[PDB]
This record gives structure tokens, sequence and C-alpha cells, in this order.
């Protein structure tokens, strides 16, 4: 699935009162418990990057977040094959987790459904 | 909606066709001749181009260097240039300043000198002039491209003629060659910009009357080709650049395929990486190409002449380990052209079209080319309207129907010039013009 | 005046729209005849095949009637 | 995707330092018995539920499946036996 | 002759069809008349033609 | 430049087995791919070694069998090695099918390497049935009885693909002796795929535990993987010893030390452990065609995988509601596999329908469905 649909989906959710009082709550538990804060990753370091257009958002990245993003998932594989946790400063906060993969990544996919719609424009 | 061409006749035979614009003040009058290297044999195969240079040799009146002094003491230029099928002669020049360059345009064709000291001077210079086309890769890969698809034929001759002639080329044999071709029934004069075309008509009746007509008037834009499926490979390693050209037997002006046929090039498209926009264009192989860097550049044409053509593409490209697959993808959709467009596609570039060709005249002396153009292939001016209707019964069936009988499975020319290695050899390319899927 | 230009986006999925999918159902139609004939010839051996299918064609069929006299079968 | 060994594809990497000594220099079994016990018994009960919910289910559902399945080839299950036949 | 092209070269598809289709009837017509042949050059020798007698 | 490197021939082997570039973080699941082709070797070493003494002529299979155990040197081992090493073989690749659909190998860029897995998988199945059959015993039979039978699902020509998969008109001599030539070619055509798949993996490398990129942080096959695969084999020799020496007849079938008899079958027929699960799918089923058609349908399921998980993560390291359902999944798949040998008979009847049904909906529904909400889930929670 596209990250497009993901971020439309949860802004769905999030505009309905109804929906986002029974679903922020939800989520922000779902979130403690999938432990991915306790190696250190911010939720966009999980995102499936083998793809075409994953690996050209990556690309825009600015160097500074491109580089503590090597460094968060190194960290993460040396806390994986030790099979230790995060301890202290390398746990992420939950202020820390900001979507910084998310715009560079909504961007490309934008242009690339445009794209898609364009080749099938019909002239009326 | 622009002002009517209007179109007027001599007693020789000379047409007289003028597009006036008042909104503007400098003029373009030139004669288009239909006329070019395509009217030589083998043995004064250069002569079209040689007459050019020695058009601005001097006249019986006027010398060389008076010549040069009336024209810069007009203020604009005269210009020329000779192509296999049409040669033209024009000067642009201020409003009313026009008299005197269609005097002088008739002075350096009716009564040029043709000195042999002069044809001695300039066969140096024409000779000079074979190696440094050299350098002008485009132009080198399309006459390899017309000798090819052309082969032995009269198109397949280069304008500017084999070695041996420009050194055995006599003032005879030039003299014979404009007496024979420049007559009146095959030269039109044309105007655009600040001109009267009744004051224009007056001019050529002061200047052109005592023009030699034909024995045999044809109409304006009268012819056997066969053309070749072949490839020449000029492979240099030490260029950077990769220029391949890929035509087949196209269309000629007055085909009932013409307009398909441009619009089947439009739906290919141009390209070109040094353009912010092209990144961006529909067009299928323009988005592979772009995505995959495999070309700096791609230009569909449709060249078309008297009784055939060339329609193609011609390429470049640095990256010269994926020729092949610049090749092949765009092969792949030149077949596209047979077996997949729709309404989507054609619709698209008839759009595209119908501006494009509109567009084109932007200038005093686009304007003129288009009229000298049109005059010197059709025999008359074809209206934005009736290009608008021809353009219009360009169906997805047609550009199918066309592409089906010109372009799939059909052999082609190919033209590779630079480090072509990466190229694979005829068969696999001409293999790519059928899809086994279809 | 021409304010916006005038289209829409046709429905595509997997970047196929039924403009471009219309075009090549013919060409499924004769590769699925292809798929047929082609079939039928591999199995036009096996004996099912003569005596449901090809037998039944008419004038042509009488090619894959043929008994063996019981005076020549062991089975 | 990936590539080999100096031109990997990771996105370029600045800034990190990695240090590590040698096998010979370090002891491999350091720490065995506080990771033996404190470390698999973290690692364990934070996988437990994962395990324990669909096992203990589906035992339930296999335990009261063979033991009506039991009961119906007994003869105190013979009539609830015909019905389901 | 055109129109032969067209109709069965052109399209791949097509010309497939039309070798398998052409593979059937010649699969069909040589195993007939060899047969008949093989039938011919061997007259007399083949239990076929002895079979009469029993 | 080292001739590692250098020369063509070596430089392929390098390229897997050496400077191999592997994530630094795979845990022991990484082991089974190993362990599968130590498994494979096994298979090929005694296979070939009992082919050196098996006769394929229903006349004397069975007894061939026996002469095995009974008078070639170390035939017993190699025979009980060669047969347990059937069963090894299945516990590994279904651990090894496990691992990747636990930890979304199958997703891109993995899709090939997972769907020529999938191949492999139906070929391994193939095999080790075909070298069921060569027994022949009585569960051979009537094995190559319903398998062969399989095709006749397929309308109108069946029937005949049947008698002629046979060489007759039920399972005999013909049967057995053609089982023999496929059983033996089946493990090197396996043996190509498994190599293929590997290949196809190559231009991604392994997934890791955390389903993140590794280009970040590789380690070289060997010395890493090398020494870390030996723990593995060492334990997998250590439960082949178990079995092999201790209890070789533990996951074997009696019924299969009986002459093939045609004019019976077992009151109690079980296949081989391994095929429990998909035995129990098409018992499941009422219809003739229906019931193979699922049965064979829970293999090729997999191939959709790819489609029907709609995460943005890779796998479920970091997804608690997909590891709960893979739970239940799986012990699905374990019940299914006990269904497959009880009696058929209340209530295990309506169980086995219901657990087939939960068999499917999870590549059709569940798995599509929870992918969708844990991906919003990884959204808004984490805003
Ligand atoms: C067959 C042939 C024999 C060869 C042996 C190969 C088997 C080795 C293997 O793959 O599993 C060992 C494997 C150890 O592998 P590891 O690389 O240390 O960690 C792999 C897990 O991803 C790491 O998982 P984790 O870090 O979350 O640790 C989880 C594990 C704790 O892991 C342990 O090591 C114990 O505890 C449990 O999940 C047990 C559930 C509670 C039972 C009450 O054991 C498990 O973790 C099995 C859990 C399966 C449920
Ligand atoms: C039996 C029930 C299976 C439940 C598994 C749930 C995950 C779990 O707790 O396992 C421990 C571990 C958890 O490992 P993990 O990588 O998710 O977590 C490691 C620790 N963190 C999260 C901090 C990074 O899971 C595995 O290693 C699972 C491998 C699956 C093998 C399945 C074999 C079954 C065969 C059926 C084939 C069809
Ligand atoms: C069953 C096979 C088990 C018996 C062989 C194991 C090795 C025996 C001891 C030798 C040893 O440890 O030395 C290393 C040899 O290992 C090696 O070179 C190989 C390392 C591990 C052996 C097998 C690798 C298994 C990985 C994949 C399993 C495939 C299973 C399929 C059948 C060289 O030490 P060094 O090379 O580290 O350097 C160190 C300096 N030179
Ligand atoms: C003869 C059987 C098989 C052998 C010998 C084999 C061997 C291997 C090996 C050595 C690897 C790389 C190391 C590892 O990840 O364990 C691997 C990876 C893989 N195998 Fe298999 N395999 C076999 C069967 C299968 C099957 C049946 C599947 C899928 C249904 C499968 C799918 C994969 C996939 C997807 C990977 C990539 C997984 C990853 O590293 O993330 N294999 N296999
Ligand atoms: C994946 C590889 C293989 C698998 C999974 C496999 C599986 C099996 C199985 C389950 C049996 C039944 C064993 C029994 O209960 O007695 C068997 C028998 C046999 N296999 Fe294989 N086999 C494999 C490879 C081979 C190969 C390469 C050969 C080479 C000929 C071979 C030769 C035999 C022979 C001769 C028998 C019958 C003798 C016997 O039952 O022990 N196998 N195989
Ligand atoms: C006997 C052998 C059988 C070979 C069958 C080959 C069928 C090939 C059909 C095919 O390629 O269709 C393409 C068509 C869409 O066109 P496009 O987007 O690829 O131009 O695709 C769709 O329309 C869907
Ligand atoms: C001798 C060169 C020939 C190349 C093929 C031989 C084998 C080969 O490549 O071995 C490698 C050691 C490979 N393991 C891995 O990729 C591997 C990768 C990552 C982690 C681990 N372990 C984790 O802790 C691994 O174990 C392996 O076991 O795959 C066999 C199946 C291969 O056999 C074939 O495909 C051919 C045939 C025998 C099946
Ligand atoms: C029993 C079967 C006989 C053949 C089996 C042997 C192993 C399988 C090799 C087939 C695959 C080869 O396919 C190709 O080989 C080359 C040559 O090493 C390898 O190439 C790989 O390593 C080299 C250098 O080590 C790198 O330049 C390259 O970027 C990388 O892809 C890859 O593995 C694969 O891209
Ligand atoms: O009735 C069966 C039966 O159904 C299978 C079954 C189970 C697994 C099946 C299978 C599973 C998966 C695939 Cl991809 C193909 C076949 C093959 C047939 C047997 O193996 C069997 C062996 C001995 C006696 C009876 C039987």
């Amino acid at each position: 699935a596209s990250i497009t649909s993901v971020v439309k989906t949860s802004e769905l959710i999030l505009k309905s009162p109804l929906l986002s009082k029974i679903v922020v709550p939800l989520a922000k538990t779902y979130v403690k418990f999938s432990g991915y804060r306790q190696l250190g990753f911010k939720m966009n370091d999980l995102i499936i990057e083998e793809t075409p257009n994953m690996q050209l958002a990556l690309r825009r990245l600015p160097p500074t977040e491109s580089y503590d993003r090597v460094y968060r998932l190194i960290r993460a594989t040396q806390f994986s094959l030790s099979h230790k946790l995060a301890t202290g400063n390398d746990i992420t906060k939950p202020e820390e987790d900001d979507h910084y993969l998310i715009p560079y990544i909504l961007d490309v996919e934008a242009e690339a459904f445009e794209k898609d719609a364009l080749d099938n424009l019909e002239v009326v | 909606v622009s002002p009517k061409t209007r179109t007027s006749n001599l007693k020789n035979g000379l047409t007289i066709a003028s597009e006036s614009n008042p909104l503007v003040q400098t003029a373009t009058v030139g004669v288009w001749i239909d006329a070019g290297s395509r009217n030589e044999n083998a043995y004064n195969n250069g002569t079209a181009h040689f007459f050019e240079h020695l058009a601005f040799k001097g006249t019986d009146k006027r010398s060389q260097h008076q010549l040069e002094l009336d024209i810069e003491n007009m203020g604009g230029h005269l210009n020329a240039y000779t192509s296999r099928e049409s040669t033209v002669y024009y000067a642009k020049s201020f409003k009313d300043d026009v008299p005197k360059s269609v005097e002088i345009l008739a002075d350096i064709l009716q009564h040029s000198k043709l000195a042999e000291s002069a044809i001695d001077r300039e066969r140096e210079v024409i000779t000079r002039e074979l190696e440094e086309v050299n350098k002008q890769y485009e132009e080198v890969v399309f006459d390899h491209l017309h000798a090819t698809a052309f082969m032995n034929q009269p198109l397949g001759r280069t304008i500017l003629g084999p070695r041996e002639n420009i050194q055995t080329i006599t003032n005879t044999e030039l003299r014979k060659f404009i007496t024979e071709n420049y007559t009146a029934d095959r030269m039109v004069l044309v105007g655009a910009g600040a001109v009267d075309h009744d004051a224009l008509v007056e001019l050529a009746e002061k200047y052109f009357s005592h023009l030699p007509s034909s024995q045999s008037p044809v109409p304006l834009g009268t012819p056997i080709p066969n053309f070749v499926g072949s490839e020449v490979r000029l492979r240099d390693d030490t260029m950077p650049v990769a220029h391949i050209a890929i035509a087949v037997e196209g269309v000629s002006w007055t085909s009932e395929d013409y307009y398909t046929a441009l619009v089947a090039q439009a739906i290919i498209g141009n390209y070109d990486r040094a353009v912010g926009t092209s990144r961006h264009q529909g067009s299928r192989l323009s988005n592979i190409v772009s995505e995959n860097n495999l070309a700096n550049s791609f230009q569909s044409f449709s060249t078309s002449y008297s009784d055939t053509g060339l329609w193609g593409i011609y390429l470049t490209s640095e990256n010269t380990t994926q020729i092949d697959d610049l090749v092949h993808f765009t092969l792949k959709e030149w077949n596209r052209l047979s077996t997949s467009v729709s309404n989507l596609q054609v619709e698209r570039a008839k759009s595209q079209l119908k501006a494009g060709l509109l567009l084109s005249l932007d200038g005093t002396t686009y304007v003129a080319e288009d009229i000298g153009r049109q005059l010197t292939t059709l025999g008359r001016r074809v209206t934005p309207a009736e290009v608008e209707a021809k353009l219009e019964a360009v169906t997805e069936h047609d550009v199918r129907a066309w592409a089906q009988k010109t372009l799939y499975d059909k052999d082609i020319a190919l033209v590779g010039l630079g480090p072509i290695e990466g190229l694979y050899d005829y068969n696999r390319i001409r293999n790519d013009m059928s899809m086994m899927r279809w | 005046y021409v304010k916006k230009p005038s289209y829409k986006i046709v429905p595509h999925f997997l970047g196929f729209n039924i403009p471009t999918v219309s075009k090549w159902i013919p060409i499924f139609g004769i590769w699925g005849a292809a798929a047929g004939i082609g079939a039928l010839f591999l199995i036009e051996g096996v004996p099912r095949t003569r005596q449901d299918i090809l037998s039944k064609i008419p004038i042509i069929g009488e090619h894959w009637i043929r008994e063996i006299p019981a005076s020549d079968n062991p089975f | 995707y990936m590539g080999w060994w100096g031109h990997m594809g990771s996105p370029p990497q600045k800034g990190i330092a990695g240090y590590t000594i040698s096998p010979f220099a370090a002891r491999p079994f350091a720490g065995v018995v506080h990771a033996a016990i404190f470390n698999t018994f973290r690692r364990t009960k934070n996988q437990a539920l994962f395990v324990i919910l669909p096992v203990s289910f589906f035992y339930y559902v296999w335990t009261q499946a063979s033991e009506k399945n039991e009961w119906l080839y007994t003869k105190a299950g013979r009539h609830e036996l015909a019905k389901a036949l | 002759a055109t129109t032969f092209y067209n109709v069965f070269v052109k399209r791949n598809s097509a010309f497939v069809a039309t070798i398998l289709a052409s593979a059937f009837v010649f699969d069909m017509t040589f195993e007939t008349a060899i047969d008949n042949f093989w039938d011919r050059i061997n007259a007399g020798k083949q239990w076929k033609d002895i079979r009469h007698k029993y | 430049m080292a001739l590692r490197k250098k020369n063509s021939l070596l430089n392929m082997a390098n390229s897997y087995v050496l400077d191999s570039p592997q994530p630094s973080n795979l845990n022991y699941f990484w082991n089974f791919g190993s362990l599968l082709a130590l498994c494979l070797v096994i298979q090929l070493a005694t296979g070939i070694t009992l082919a050196m003494h098996y006769t394929s002529h229903a006349s004397l299979a069975f007894d061939s069998v026996e002469h095995i155990m009974r008078d070639v040197n170390f035939g017993w081992f190699i025979r009980y090695a060669h047969a347990n090493t059937a069963s090894f073989f299945f516990i590994c690749i279904y651990a090894h099918m496990g691992r990747n659909i636990y930890y979304g190998s199958y997703k891109t860029p993995r899709v090939l390497p997972w769907s020529i897995g999938v191949i492999i998988f139906l070929l391994l199945i193939i095999t080790a049935f075909m070298g069921y059959v060569l027994v022949f015993g009585q569960m051979s039979l009537w094995g190559a009885t319903v398998i062969c039978n399989l095709v006749s699902a397929i309308p109108w020509l069946g029937e005949d693909i049947v008698h002629f998969l046979w060489g007759g008109f039920s399972v005999g001599n013909p049967t057995l002796q053609r089982f023999f030539a496929l059983h033996y070619l089946m493990p090197f055509v396996l043996a190509v795929f498994a190599l293929l798949h590997l290949i196809a993996l190559h231009t991604a490398g392994s997934s890791n535990p955390l389903g993140i990129t590794s280009n970040v942080d590789k380690l070289s096959m060997h010395p890493y993987y090398s020494f870390k695969d030996l723990i593995t084999v060492f334990a997998f020799l250590l439960m082949f010893t178990l079995f092999v020496f201790f209890s070789p007849d533990k996951l074997g079938h009696p019924d299969n030390y009986i002459p093939a008899n045609p004019m019976v079958t077992p009151a109690s027929i079980v296949p081989e452990w391994y095929l429990l699960p998909f035995y129990a799918i098409l018992r499941a089923i009422p219809d003739k065609l229906g019931g193979v058609i699922a049965m064979v349908a829970a293999i090729l399921i997999l191939l959709i995988l790819p489609i029907v998980d709609r995460s943005i993560i890779r796998g479920n390291a970091f997804k608690p509601i997909s590891k709960l359902l893979f739970g239940f999944f799986i012990c699905n798949f374990l019940l299914l596999g006990v269904l497959g040998q009880v009696h058929i008979e209340p209530p295990f009847i309506v169980l086995g329908q219901i657990c087939t049904i939960f068999y499917f909906s999870y590549f059709l529904i569940l798995l599509p469905m929870v992918s969708t909400i844990e991906n919003i889930f990884f959204y808004i929670g984490s805003l």
C-alpha cells in the first residue's frame, strides 16, 4: 500500500470527532506495544524503502536527517543482533518521533500518481 | 485569423505569393525554386550548391564588391539555401527597401557572371566545406541516412556532391543547370511582412519578366524512389555522444497520409534533457527515456519530398552501454502506434499539432518560408482552416492503419555515428519493428 | 476564450485503461484461437479427443473414425 | 537494491565511529549468566502473549473437540452420535 | 497479396495461429498420404494384404 | 586483485558463500536456509546410495527395502537417515516459510525468491511423496492411488491422464518404476530451483528481522554466518541422531511395513505428518474437484501474499496485531495438521471445515484488513 493511502485515510479519521475519539487512543497504545521506539527508531525508519518511489524520497532527505537516519538504523541493527533494547537517550521519546520522511514520500508519490493519472487523460 | 495569402502569376509562369502583416516594419522577399540537388545527375552532382556560392560572386552589372556594398546599403541581408528539392534565395530588408532587394535577387539569379576565376576560387572554398560539415553531427547523420535510405538514387546524393565533381564543375555546366532548372514555372516570388501584393507583382513584372519558361510546364511540386532498408555505422569511439537516426520510408507532401504521419510523429515527440519541461512530457518514450537517462535527446522527424519521405527519429545519447535499451524502447514505442494507440494519444497529439503548425510561423522569414515551402510542394498555400480540417480528419483508426502499413515490421534505415559499439546489429534492431506479442 | 483545458482522466488500473485494452481484445481472440488450435493439435492423439471432439466434425471427422478389425486386435 | 562491498548502496554515512575489539581480546562469554537469566527472561516475557494466546485457544478447541468425540463413541453418547449422523 | 500479408502474417497472434492450423492440416494429410504411399510400395507384403485369406 | 574475485568460477562461489554481504542482525531463524541445504545434501547422498541397492520393480521393491535394512552394511542407517531427513526437511521448510511469512520476506523486493520458493515447496511435496511410494508398502500404494487420481478432478481428459500416469489401470509395477525415475530426478530439479531462488534473492539480499534496509551495516557471509550455521548444523544433527539412531520409526506409519496389497486399504489412512495439513483440507471439502482445488490452493495461495499484505512496514517484528494474527494462523495450520490424523468422525468434520475456512481467510480477508489498519495505527499513533 502507498503512503499516500495511509496518510489520507489517517486524515479522514482525525477529522471525524467520533472516529478520532476512539482511534487516536488505540493507535497510541498500538505504537507503545509496537516497541519500535525501544530500538530507537522513529516510525518512519520502518517504512519499506526498496521501492523506486522510496529510494527517490530518501535521496531528497536533507543531509542532516539522512545521516541521522543511517545512524539510527545502524544503532538499531546493533541492538537487534545483541538482543538488547535501547536505554536512556537511545529510546525514542514520543516528542522525537517526527514524521521526517512522510513529507518527502508524499511529494514523490503525489507526482507519481499525477503522472499515472495524466497518462490516462482524455481530451474532451 | 491570419491575413489572406494573395497569389498572382506572370505570363512566363512565375508565381507571386504574398502575405502582408501591417504590424511589422521589415519584409522578407525571396524566390523559392522547385529545384535542388535532386535535379542533378551523378556527373554534375554538387552543381546546385556550387551555384549558391557563385550567386553572390557578382553579376554582369555589379561586381562581387559592388554587390556586397549594395546589400550593405539596403540595410538587411540576403540568404540562400539549397536542399535536395528546394532552393531558396531571400532578402530580409526594411519596408521601403523591398524594390532594391527584388532587383538584387533578380540580378543574381538571371545575370550571374560565373567567371572562370570565381569558379576556381570557390572550388577550394567548397572543397573545404566537405571537411567542416564533419563537425555538424546531426547533418552527418542525416546525410548518411539519405545516402543509405535512397541508395544510388537522386535523393540519396548529398548536396555538396563528391570531391571529384567539385574539381570538375565548369561555368558551362553551372549555366546549363540554372538555365534548365531555374525556370519561371518552377519559381515562386514570395513576400512576407510589410509588402503590398500589387507592388510586389509590379516588381516581378519589372525584373522577372524575361525569365525562361520550361518547354513542358508541369505544376509546382511535381516529382522513382525505392527505399533501401539498410544501415550505416560510423563507429567513432573517440566521440562522447552517439547519434543514431532510424527512419522508415515516410510520406510525400501530397500523400493522403501526410497529416496522419505528422500526428504519428507528434505521438512519439521530441525530448531534450536540457529543456526544463521535457521530463514532464506526455510522450511514452519521453517518460522512458527521461526516467532511465537513456538519451540526451530525441527528435522525431517526418521529412517529406515530392514523391517519398523519411519518417523516423534522431537520438543522441552519452549512455553508451544502454544504447540497446534506447533503441529497443524507441522502436517498441513505434510498435505501439500499430498496436495500442487509441483516442487518448491521437487526440493529445492532434491538440499539440493544431497549435504547432501555426506556432512555427512567428516571424516574416518563417512566414515566407512557409508560403514558399507550401507553394513549391503543394502548388498552393493551405489556409489554417483547411489544415485544421485535415488534422481533425485524422482518427485513431487512421493512425493505426498508417503505422501498420508504414512502420510495422518494415525495413528501417539506421545510421549510427559515434560510440555505438552497444548498438546491436541490423537484424536485432529490425526485429524490434514488430511485436511477437501482437 | 478558453479558460481551462477540457479533459477527463479515464479510469485506469496498473497502467491499463479501457481504450488501450479494447484495442488488444481482438489479439487475445487470435491468441486464444492459437492456444485452442495448438492445444487441440497436441491432444489430437488422445483417444478421448478423437472420440468426443474430432470425429464429430462434419466431412473431416471421418479421418478419426478408424476401427481396428477384430481379426487383428489381440485386446 | 543492494550493491556490493564498496558500493553497498547505503545513504552516505558520516559521523559514525565504530569501535570493536579483537575476538582474542574479548571474553566471548562475558556476562553470559546475566544474559542467560535476565535477558532471556526479558525477551521471553515480551513475546509470551503472542505464543500463549493462540496455543491456549487452539489447545482448548482441540481439547473440547477430542473430549466430545470421545464421549460420542461411548454408550452414553449413543443418541448424540445418532443425531450427528 | 498485401491482403494475405495483412490477414495471416502481420499480427503474430494470427501468424502463429496460421502456423499451428497449417501444422494440424499438414499433420493429418501427411499421415494419410504416407499411409497410402507405404501401402503401395509394400503392396501384397503387409498383414492387411494377406489378412483376407483368414 | 584477489584470486577469489579474479577467477570467474571462484567469483561465483565467492559471491554466494564467502563475500556475500549479509545483514548483521539475522537471527537463528535465518539458519533454516542452510539446514534445508544440508537436508538436501543428506538426501542426495543417502538417496543415491539407496538407489544403488533398491530395485524399482514392484515384485522386488518392498523386498529390496528389507534387504537394505537387513543385508546391506549400514543399510539401516542409510535408509532411516533418508526417511528421517525427509521429515526434517519438512520441519525446516515449514520453519523457513514460517520465517519468511513472519518477517515479510515475501514483500518487494523479494517477491521473486518467494514465488520461486513456492514452487520449491510444491516440488518438495511431490519429491517426498514420490519417494514415499517407492517402498511399496500399504500406505505407499494407496498414496500413489490418491495422488495420481487428483488429476481425475480435471474434467473430461482427467480419467485418461490418471491411467497414463499409472501406465495401467491401477497402481502397479509401471507406476512404481516411473515413480522411481522421477523421485530420483525431482531432487535435482529441486536443487536447481533452490539455487534459482537464491540467485533471485541476490539482487535484494537477505531481509532481516527488523525489516529495515541492511545496506547500512553488512557482514560477510563468512566467517559470521558460516560459523552461525554450524551451530544449527550440529543442533540439527543432534535431533537427527535422536531419531535416526534411537527412534527411527517414530515419524513413520506402521502400515508401510506391510507389503502393498491392492485389495485392501488400511482402515487407518493417515499420510506423512507433513502432508497432514493439506490432507485435512482435502477431507474438509466434500466435493472431488473442490477438495483437490482447495488442497492445491492452500499452497498456491502463498503466491498472493505479496499482494494482500498491504503493510507499509516489512514484517511483523513491530506489528503487535499482525503478530497475533500470525500466531493464530500458525496454530490453525497446526490444528489442520492434527485434524489430518484423527478419524473422520464428529465433531472433527465440522472443526476441520472451520479450520480450512480460517486458513484461507487469513490470506483473503484478515491479512489485507489487519495490515491496512496497522498502517493507519502507525501513522496516527506516532503523530
Ligand atoms: C530446498 C529448499 C530450500 C532451500 C535449500 C532454501 C535455501 C535458502 C537460503 C540458503 C536462503 C538464504 C538464507 C536464509 O534466509 O535462510 C533462503 C532465503 C529465502 N528462501 Fe529459501 N530455501 C528453500 C525453500 C524455500 C521455500 C519453500 C521458500 C518460500 C516458499 C523460500 C523462500 C525464501 C525466501 C523468500 C528467502 C529470502 C528470505 C530472506 O532472507 O529474507 N525458500 N532460502
Ligand atoms: C528432497 C530430496 C529427497 C526427499 C525429500 C526424499 C524423500 C524420500 C522419502 C520420504 C522416501 C520414503 C522413505 C521411506 O519411508 O523409506 C524416500 C525413499 C527413497 N528415496 Fe528419496 N528423497 C529425496 C531424494 C532422493 C534422491 C536424490 C534419491 C536418489 C535416488 C532418492 C532415492 C530414494 C530411494 C531409492 C528411496 C526408496 C528406498 C527407501 O524407501 O528408502 N531420494 N525418499
Ligand atoms: C559452493 C558454491 C555454490 C553456490 C551454491 C551453494 C549453496 C550456497 O550458496 O551456500 C550458502 C552458504 C547459502 N547460505 C546463505 O545464502 C545464507 C545467507 C544468509 C544467512 C545464512 N545463514 C544465516 O545464519 C545463510 O546460510 C546456502 O546454504 O544455500 C544453499 C542452499 C546453496 O545451495 C544451492 O543453492 C544449490 C543447491 C545445493 C541447493
Ligand atoms: C551447481 C550449479 C553451477 C553454478 C552455481 C554457482 C553459484 C551460482 C552463481 C550463479 C549466479 C551468478 O550471477 C551473478 O554472478 C556474479 C559473479 O560472481 C555475482 O556478482 C556479484 O558479485 C560480484 C563480485 O563478487 C559483484 O561485481 C556484483 O556486483 C555482484 O552482483 C552475482 O552472484 C550474480 O550477479
Ligand atoms: O488420501 C490421501 C491423501 O490425500 C494424501 C494427500 C495429502 C497432501 C496432498 C498435497 C498437498 C499439497 C500439494 Cl501442493 C499437493 C498434494 C497430496 C495428497 C496422501 O498423501 C495419502 C497418502 C496415503 C494414503 C492416502 C492419502
